[PDB]
């Protein structure tokens, strides 16, 4: 049983990443926990969130029946390829708040949900009014175009149910949407997901 | 809900 | 020097894939709270310094002391072994480790691991300057394992306060660690966490 | 899927064949093209005379040992690879006050002509007097970037343009850019036979 | 522009 | 050139699972206090810079000098050898290493190791602005080894004050480092620690 | 281009040919030290810590790194990462924070076996800035020396006792009145070895 | 001690 | 420089 | 120094 999982892991373990002839869909979502701080002397906002990532690899699928009906397993995110999804407008290295561990299911799907703290460019002006401040941060692949990584958002609207009820800031609304961009210079689609948050002093 | 709980969210969100 | 070679033999004689629905693991968790360092009412963050006691047991880590010159236990670096991914669900900063990370393994397969830590977590400290004080909570639980693969226990409801720094800025009114089991409409698994709840005030 | 499988196998073969170069030398000089994309001036501290910038540092060089025939490899024209797996230039700010912080993955693209392109996002603190920032004439600060250990005989450092890219400068930053320029400088010292090259990043800015 | 978009810039800038 | 090759041969031949109840170890510990940098009365934390001297001895690092071109000692990165897990029990931030970590090893198997450190630990500095000053204390001890595996000692109870920075914001009134041996009624082992007690005031 | 290939092959050949457990009393080493002071960034009179940014020039020499240029296509020098060779453990003796490295850590090795290493550093050290706002300014000092090598294993030297100020930041909050770097040999009655250090003494004031 | 003395705690807690 | 120029200093200072 | 000189202190303090 343990034996079967060890033998499965052994069987599965090098994937060289997506290419134009082997493109990868990556699904991205956000669970917003807390806007910790909004600094109007520098125009930075610090946000604690869970970042849901999902993608699927043919190289990660197996038949449960050849392995004692294991339908999934957990593994350190260092043991596998993960996509290079990045905040394009951070002002500090992102801080990881949790272990980095994925779930791999028999169909080759990978789910990875790291907690993070992110400082990003944001003018908090209006946060002390009723209408709030509005800020936005783009995430996209660092080096893959829409031809090699097809970045999208999941069905669910932004998850607000775990947002800290006693935060110094309340979330008035949050959206996550995909943007597809084309430049005349270049043939490739360029994709980014925007997280737009509207927030004010509680 | 489930998506606020890391080990649930990872399977179903 | 014969004992040494025995220990070296036992360690090498001795790869675990982690717990599964078929081979579940019970982790016992407990806290020794040393200090509430800071309550920041401008960001609603509170910093705690504590020992986090973890205990689990693996059949693969069993041995007869008789076959190894009466070694009943040994110390090893936490990186050499599998450890549970128990984590605060609402920290606001990466947890700072204040001590070496070394576990004791006993011949019955018991593993015990007591890292010292400092944690910033989400907390509203209103009331901290009144007799009633402030109350704050944070849940601890596996990051990726449900109740079917990791069962999370405590020995006691009571957070250990025997090392609480008496000359802290904050005195403890109460400190509890409670096992909670939730089920969601969507999902068949039980999800377990330990709720660390601390009621405190300015000394 | 025959399709996916071949592209993967071809990439693995290409990489394996390419990773089978000791840095530039006087007899093998390297041209390195450097450019900046300024995202934000986050902070100007008048108490210590340090300023913090967030920028992309674009680096391009070319190596004969990274050339290949796309035809020999299922028409792969380029691949992505961790910057740690290949040699990278040692371009450094000469007047920084803190270690640079890396804001992005560090991954290069190698083209079939042997071009390597690397664009790390960074936050840098450097020596800068922000006096005059609250006036309309603004303040002016400069930092040189150059190789740490390579002279102009080994690393020939240049730009494609003198204009720092401001197309994605944060529109609600505390500071607005009056001008941002990047300029090649060559210095010759009488002690020494080598030319010494830096790119001088000059930013003129003010409070918004 | 292409040059302020990292996966474009790394390719054509 | 013969000396270089002798040194290399020695290191090769020498390069331990830690101490056990059968093979215990003595670790001698001493402090050289260099500076009290900061005393924070808003969080009751104090920052100290000091050298921490450690010495122990291993039979497994002994050699006959005559066999190795009369080499009596060498230096080596502290990573290349086992080092004791001596830790402050009540810090509030992870310890910051200010120096290289390089031990000296002698032919009799003695290891000496003196890294420089900055430590934040729990301390109410109330009265630091008076004549009597303030007093703060911090225990140092093995993280996972009891008195049965590691016997911790000090050579003197006096903390070395010979490099104390005279222009520090704080002067030292007293600095002691005292070995303490406790038995807990639960448990058969001796538990050993060294108490660093520091009395100081504003200069 | 043939010229390019031989240049690479020869360097590679030289590097493997050349590729030391540190100095000993029987095989001692001279390390020459120098400072190029760029900026005094901050002087904190609530903690008596001062922050300096500098280049720390280090130079030493090993027979085991000598080659004949002629046997290797006239390669007279090469660059290698500082972590691929041995380096001296020259350290500030009175810092208050771990030293921060501000630059790549890359050494140059010349054909006569000189190794030269110039990391840029930010250093916090013990310093009382009282006087900094007066015409006489403040004076501070920090000693640099080996961490574990006595003067029998590492002879520590300077080329000058004058700190290089040609590069000092002209709009620093602080003006430099003088900056010296003095080699001091010291014997202690307890002990047989000489101990060497370089004393960096900076006199400075508010600009 | 015992549960606040790390080397005790790691044995009997 | 020369001695305030890292790649010059590293050869000649 | 001796005890305030790390390469001395490591040997005799
Ligand atoms: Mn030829």
């Amino acid at each position: 049983s343990q034996a079967n999982l060890m033998r499965l892991k052994s069987d599965l373990f090098m994937y060289p990443g997506p290419t134009k002839d082997d493109p990868l869909t990556v699904t991205l979502g956000f669970t917003l926990q807390d806007i910790v701080k909004a600094d109007s002397s520098t125009n930075e906002v610090d946000l604690v969130y869970y970042e849901q990532q999902r993608w699927k690899l043919n190289s990660l699928m197996w038949d449960p029946n050849e392995y004692g009906n294991i339908t999934d397993f957990r593994t350190s995110a260092a043991d596998i390829w993960t996509p290079d999804i990045t905040a394009y407008s951070s002002t500090r290295p992102v801080q990881v708040l949790s272990p980095q561990i994925a779930v791999v299911t028999h169909d080759g799907s990978v789910m990875f949900i790291p907690a993070q703290r992110l400082s990003f460019m944001c003018d908090p002006t209006g946060v002390d009014s009723e209408e709030g401040a509005t800020c936005a941060v783009k995430f996209g692949s660092w080096v893959y175009s829409g031809f090699e990584i097809d970045l999208k958002t999941d069905t669910d609207q932004v998850d607000l149910s775990s947002y800290y009820a006693s935060s110094k800031y309340e979330i008035l609304s949050a959206t996550q949407t995909r943007q597809v961009q084309h430049y005349s210079c270049c043939p490739e689609p360029y994709i980014d997901v925007n997280l737009v948050v509207k927030f004010r002093e509680r | 809900g489930c998506c606020s709980t890391p080990p649930c969210a990872v399977l179903y969100c």
